[PDB]
């Protein structure tokens, strides 16, 4: 394990985030699909604390940022699925394209 | 001289034009808000005539009211304005055909506290054209009448005034673009950063930048000034409307295309001039042959001289690309005396359908038994616009034959045949406008006289915006040096800017 | 040895002034039957 | 063009298009040569 | 499955290429120690930044989450219509 | 060192005591509570005239700076809001819901964006994004049962969440390739050399920066965010929003990239030519007036890029002030579609056809701040535009300026179309308002704070460019300390 | 009739490719949040093969 085989590690994660964030059909298979995508920006980002700027870790301290602002984003975001669901009886995301154009 | 003069004049409606909602009694239809606006319209009318009697100093060439107000920095624009003599014929037109079209604009009772606002501010908006010695300021004040003249044929217009209105805006707001396109091509030129219409002259610029200027130029003032290709939006815009606001489009608002196309294409790119200017004749030929029959073959009546307004433009053209100084003194003529001509015809449309509804020109016959004095003055004024001497529409054609084939510019069978081909519209005009008299006056078969046209008169103020405007057609058309003295040293130096020029 | 234009336009101005301010007061026809009415041009 | 051909003198008969497009090359032509014309006869 | 894909060739060519300057001193001198005395010298503001948008996040997750128990039937008052938590703007079909 | 974070200490406050009356008294609160945000936003920009003259410190360990442009900026965010909580006293107020958590998450965002504008960090600039983008998405869904806000909240959520994370990995990348660094003057100093992931960490951040702006590959969200979330918060998010997302593409390109600036320069530049076109002529098939105000913003916002791309002391500038004028335009034209929207529902383009006989200040209001947004004279939106082509052909960007203006044309027709529906219809022609126009009062709770908050901006939107002199010199001069 | 049906065609024609210019961009949204988030992914991919070279 070196730095450059973190970062294939990181930049595949994302790439599975991706791809969940736009085939994904229920309401919230979206969302833990997102939280691929912040994941793999705190494994580039330890990654890059370790190897890079060892002694004082200014990577590990904005790691920490990153898991609390998704920890308010899939707060907030699941608040939203939640407002739909008592509206709309289902969670479905090829069901709400009614503002179409 | 300290006072500013033309600051006065352009500032002055449309500071009292927003005055209009808070003039009192609304009893009604609009009694008092139409004393307002036409007293406001005269007594700016008077400080046109007093600036010009004492303090416009004429045979010098140069502007005599020389006011460079500092208004921006960091653009480099001011707030110049001033009065030379490719100007003060116009600005003192513009203050004496709408205060006639605030008089014309008597039976409105549709929105008239929103009618006389817009007449008021674009009575602002055409003298500023003509005043200014800048370029963001004349790109300001060419855009300036673009809202109020998509209103006032929209609101108050015949049937399609909606897709005349916004047929105009798009096509003129589509076309102003090169104004500015062109008024930064210029300013950015050289080291300097000047706006103004002085430094922008004498500055000296190369042959091929000069080219893409003026065929900016060009675009933006063909479609004001209607150069026949593109000259859509006028008929629709003119022939969709009411007499006041008409006289406003045909009398002034075609004159400011042609206004600039002497300031700007002539003065400051002589070079571009000399090698682009036998186009603009034979788009000044093709304007006279095609306005004429298109005018010809038009039912619809005030569609009729709507095209005719575009052929008496015909000879701006002419008169601009000769090089002559009897050329370019029978064009200033030309855009004054037709202003005053189609005026006095743009009334008497709206002033005979106000009467018989109709237009169509088909089932009008006998109009002339009825209404004596409507058709006493609108032969009066259809003369007048047959280039007929003893008024002012033949003596601005006159000079423009004489000023073509007398330049040492042009070889002589391109001379023969422009001057050939232009006198067929001293045929062609007679042609239109005396079957427009002849099948709407002349003729015992009436309407129905029941179901439409059930009135007939002519009212005594009507018979005087006729005979005030037939006054100054004929007082210049018998002697034409009551203007030919107000800009005979400044076009003096317009053509000795272009003679210097010529072989090129 | 020219007309100048300025003496007969000052004195042109103030009676075409004073003959609108007359002449608004004047007219007919456009109160009484009027069937234009408010559009000027409908 | 029912309203352009109005109950007087007009109506010749051929609004057709077909011979819209011959009158307009014709038209449209003859201001083209003489603009070609221009920039080569006067100078 | 383009896009993904493409994306991780196209991250994959950014990785390997590029001169990475890693330094081999030894790292953590107690990291929870250097980690709390970034809390409080260089990055306070977004540590004091932290609070404010998780007070947010409270106040808003709550009021699109909980049950309208308080008053579902509520004309408030009318100009014209609103029905009660729904923006004024009625759907309509032109 | 922390008086120069002072600005936004008194929104902590004035966010905490509209909250806490909120708990304490519980709705007959919502009487005076929306007043006193009024004059904490006031008395957030009060304090900055006495920051306007100090030497543009750095405070905060190198976390923040109070250069001159960061006090502009922090201006317009904090104004957007005032005139925000100027609309909502009323709307918010007439859907049910309740008045002091509303402004508790708009005066969360109002400090999210004011710390975006003078942040220095990598860290700093992704939390008070976020702050700003989490109270967004809870403010566009705000209204809860709608089933217009609630698709229009899950739209902007996993578009925004995911853009947040494209910036994130950005952000990621640009820490690695310097050695540390977080701060953005150490970054330019230890990169230069251009390399492939200078370029992949440079367009990774400008999918973040430039989703706040509304570019036109972004732009997807503001067409289906606008109609469905509520108006007030839409009145924000066009200019309040974007004023932030516009003020971090300045402190991030000009200070982390200005080794690579031939390439920045020209993304921008195709988000440039290319939202000018499809804000403008998707705009001419629209119907809703807040769908309308969409895709104007779309592309209003390519105009606020011709001045970005060109580089110069006149073209940032230029792209300043165009913000500081079109404040005054989309806060007056939203202004009049709530105003519109409280008297009748359905507030959608023909239904305003009979208008300015019933309520002529809204339509004599509306005109001044749509006309102005076409760029006619004399108002506000023709100087506006005038020094973005003054800057444009200065330095190059011959056709960015001539795409700018044969589109400045397009966008005439669909503003003039609200004007023309609204005062050349014939009383005869009017659907809505047939007699059903609810009699006019100005007198019923928060109608009057709606009244002065559209003077107040249709006298700033017709005398701001004949008054422009001032504020041609306020903005020229937060233009220095831009490299 | 060369007036009314030709030089008044092509700028008939001028607002007729703009307005069904708009109408064919109209249809470039339709809902399906999921989709705009290609768009989003698909121009990051295309201005890092646009901006290398």
């Amino acid at each position: 394990m070196q730095l450059t085989y973190v970062l294939i590690l990181a930049a595949l994660l994302f790439c599975i985030g991706i791809y969940g964030l736009v085939t994904s059909r229920n309401a919230v298979r979206v969302l833990m699909s997102i939280e691929l995508l912040l994941n793999a920006v705190n494994l580039n980002l330890i990654g890059f604390a370790n190897y890079l700027d060892g002694q004082q870790i200014k990577g590990q301290v904005f790691a920490v940022f990153v898991i609390t602002v998704a920890a308010a984003e899939a707060a907030v975001g699941l608040a939203i699925i939640l407002a739909i669901y008592r509206n709309r009886d289902t969670v479905d995301m090829e069901k709400f394209n009614l503002l179409k154009w | 001289s300290t006072f500013p003069w033309l600051t006065t004049i352009i500032l002055f409606p449309i500071v009292a034009a927003l005055a209009i909602p808070f003039i009192p009694d609304p009893t009604g239809k609009g009694r008092p808000i139409r004393w307002y606006a036409l007293a406001v319209g005269l007594i700016d009318f008077a400080l046109i005539v007093y600036a010009f009697t004492n303090f416009y100093d004429l045979n010098t060439p140069g502007m005599q009211l020389w006011e460079s107000y500092d208004w921006i920095p960091e653009i480099g624009l001011r707030w110049s304005v001033g009065a030379d003599g490719l100007s003060m014929p116009l600005i003192l037109l513009t203050g004496f055909i709408t205060t006639l079209a605030i008089l014309a604009a008597w039976p409105v009772t549709l929105k008239p506290r929103l009618f006389y606002f817009l007449m008021l501010a674009m009575y602002g908006g055409q003298i500023a054209v003509f005043a200014v010695q800048d370029m963001l300021v004349f790109f300001l004040a060419w855009e300036l009448e673009l809202i109020p003249v998509y209103l006032l044929l929209a609101i108050w217009g015949g049937h399609k005034r909606q897709y005349a209105a916004t047929k105009f805006i798009l096509y003129t707001a589509g076309s102003s673009l090169f104004i500015l396109v062109a008024g930064l091509a210029m300013a950015f030129y050289g080291d300097t950063v000047s706006f103004d219409m002085q430094t922008l002259a004498a500055k000296d610029y190369a042959l091929g930048f000069q080219l893409l200027v003026y065929a900016g130029f060009l675009v933006a003032y063909g479609v004001k000034l209607p150069i026949v290709p593109l000259h859509t939006w006028l008929p629709d815009a003119h022939g969709e409307a009411t007499a006041p606001v008409h006289m406003l489009l045909a009398g002034i608002l075609l004159k400011m295309g042609g206004y600039a196309l002497i300031r700007m294409n002539v003065d400051m790119l002589p070079a571009a001039h000399a090698k682009f200017a036998p186009v603009l004749v034979i788009l000044g030929v093709v304007n006279i042959i095609y306005a004429a029959l298109t005018s010809y073959a038009q039912r619809n009546l005030k569609r009729k001289i709507a095209y005719s307004s575009i052929s008496h433009i015909g000879f701006v053209l002419i008169g601009i690309a000769s090089f002559t100084n009897l050329g370019m003194s029978g064009a200033v003529l030309q855009m004054v005396s037709h202003g005053l001509i189609g005026a006095s015809l743009f009334f008497l449309v709206g002033a005979t359908y106000d009467r018989t509804h109709t237009l169509i020109l088909e089932e009008m016959g006998g109009v002339g038994q009825k209404m004596k004095k409507i058709f006493a003055m609108f032969t009066a004024c259809s003369l007048a616009s047959l280039a007929l001497p003893g008024m002012s529409g033949f003596v601005a054609e006159l000079m423009v034959f004489i000023g073509f084939a007398t330049s040492d510019a042009y070889s002589l069978p391109f001379r023969v045949i422009v001057v050939f081909l232009a006198a067929v519209g001293v045929i062609l005009t007679p042609i239109y406008l005396l079957s427009m008299l002849r099948e709407i006056f002349y003729g015992p078969e009436n309407k129905e006289l029941v179901e439409h046209e059930a009135l007939v008169d002519a009212e005594p103020r009507e018979v005087f915006i006729i005979a005030c405007l037939l006054v100054p057609i004929i007082g210049i058309g018998l002697y034409p040096k009551l203007l030919t003295q107000i800009y005979d040293a400044t076009t003096g130096q317009v053509i000795a800017r272009a003679r210097e020029v010529l072989p090129t | 040895a020219v007309i100048s234009v300025k003496p007969i336009l000052l004195a042109m101005t103030p009676v075409f002034i004073l003959l609108c301010l007359f002449f608004g007061t004047r007219n007919g026809f456009y109160d009484t039957d009027q069937y234009h009415g408010n559009g000027s041009a409908h | 063009a029912t309203d352009f051909n109005r109950g007087i003198m007009k109506f010749d008969g051929a609004d057709s298009p077909a011979m819209i497009a011959i009158s307009a090359v014709l038209i449209l032509g003859f201001i083209a040569g003489l603009i070609w014309w221009a920039l080569h006869t006067a100078y | 499955a383009v896009v993904s894909l493409g994306v991780f060739a196209l991250l994959t060519k950014m990785i390997l290429q590029t001169p990475w300057q890693l330094s081999s001193v030894p790292p953590t001198p107690d990291s929870i120690t250097t980690i709390g005395q970034h809390f409080f010298s260089d990055f306070l503001l977004p540590f004091e930044l932290a609070s404010v948008l998780l007070l947010m996040a409270l106040i808003g997750a709550v009021v699109l989450a909980r049950r309208e128990l308080v008053l579902e039937p509520e004309p408030i008052l009318g100009e014209e219509v609103v029905p009660p938590l729904e923006l004024p703007e009625r759907p309509r079909e032109p | 060192n922390a008086g120069t974070i002072l600005p936004e200490t008194i929104l902590i406050v004035t966010l905490l005591v509209v909250l806490l009356a909120d708990l304490i008294q519980g709705r007959q609160a919502d009487r005076w509570t929306p007043y006193f945000a009024i004059v904490g936003l006031g008395g957030a920009i009060a304090t900055m005239i006495p920051l306007w003259t100090q030497p543009a410190t750095i405070s905060f360990f190198g976390s923040f700076i109070s250069d001159h442009l960061s006090l502009f900026f922090r201006g317009l965010i904090a104004l957007s809001a005032l005139g925000t909580i100027l609309m909502s006293i009323r709307y918010v107020e007439q859907t049910g819901s309740s008045l002091g958590e509303f402004m508790t998450i708009l005066l969360t965002a109002t400090v999210g964006g004011m710390f975006i504008a003078g942040a220095q960090e990598l860290v700093f600039i992704f939390v008070a994004l976020e702050t700003l983008s989490i109270a967004s998405y809870l403010l566009t869904g705000y209204t809860k049962r709608d089933s217009r806000s609630n698709e229009a909240a899950l739209k902007y959520l996993l578009i925004g969440a995911a853009s947040s994370a494209i910036f994130l990995y950005g952000s990621s990348l640009l820490y690695g390739l310097s050695g540390g660094h977080t701060q953005l003057p150490a970054i330019a100093q230890a990169l230069s050399s251009e390399s492939l992931g200078l370029v992949v960490a440079l367009v990774f951040v400008i999918a973040g920066i430039s989703f706040k702006i509304s570019a036109v590959p972004f732009h997807q969200w503001t067409p289906d965010v606008y109609e469905g979330a509520p108006t007030p918060v839409v009145a924000f998010l066009s200019v309040g929003s974007k004023a932030a997302g516009f003020a971090l593409a300045i402190r991030f390109l000009t200070l982390a990239f200005p080794s690579v600036t031939d390439q920045w320069q020209l993304i921008f530049t195709v988000l440039a030519i290319l939202s000018m076109i499809l804000g403008n002529v998707v705009a001419l098939a629209q119907t809703s007036m807040k769908r309308m105000l969409a895709y104007s913003s779309i592309g209003q916002a390519g105009f606020v890029m011709i001045g970005f791309v060109v580089g110069t002391e006149a073209g940032y500038a230029s792209m300043l002030f165009y913000l500081l004028v079109y404040l005054f335009m989309n806060l007056g034209a939203f202004t009049c579609v709530i105003l519109f929207s409280l008297r009748t529902g359905t507030d959608q383009i023909s239904e305003y056809a009979g208008l300015y006989q019933k309520d002529p200040l809204l339509t004599l209001g509306l005109s001044l701040c749509l006309l102005s947004l076409g760029g006619i004279p004399p108002l506000a939106g023709f100087f506006g535009k005038i020094y973005l082509f003054w800057a444009g052909w200065q330095a190059g960007a011959y056709g960015l300026v001539l795409l700018g203006l044969l589109t400045s044309v397009i966008s005439i027709y669909y503003y003039i179309r609200v004007v023309k529906m609204m005062v050349v219809k014939e009383p005869q022609e009017m659907s809505e308002a047939v007699r059903n126009y609810p009699e006019v009062s100005w007198s019923s709770f928060g109608l009057r704070p709606l009244q002065v908050g559209l003077v107040m901006t249709v006298i700033a939107t017709s005398l701001a460019g004949i008054l422009a002199n001032p504020l041609f010199n306020l903005v020229n001069t937060a233009v220095w300390d831009v490299p | 009739e060369v007036d009314y049906n030709v030089v008044d065609g092509v700028v008939n024609l001028t607002g007729f490719v703009t307005m069904v210019t708009g109408e064919g961009l109209k249809y470039l949204q339709n809902g399906r949040a999921q989709f705009y988030a290609l768009i989003v992914l698909l121009a990051v991919l295309g201005f890092v093969i646009f901006s290398v070279q």
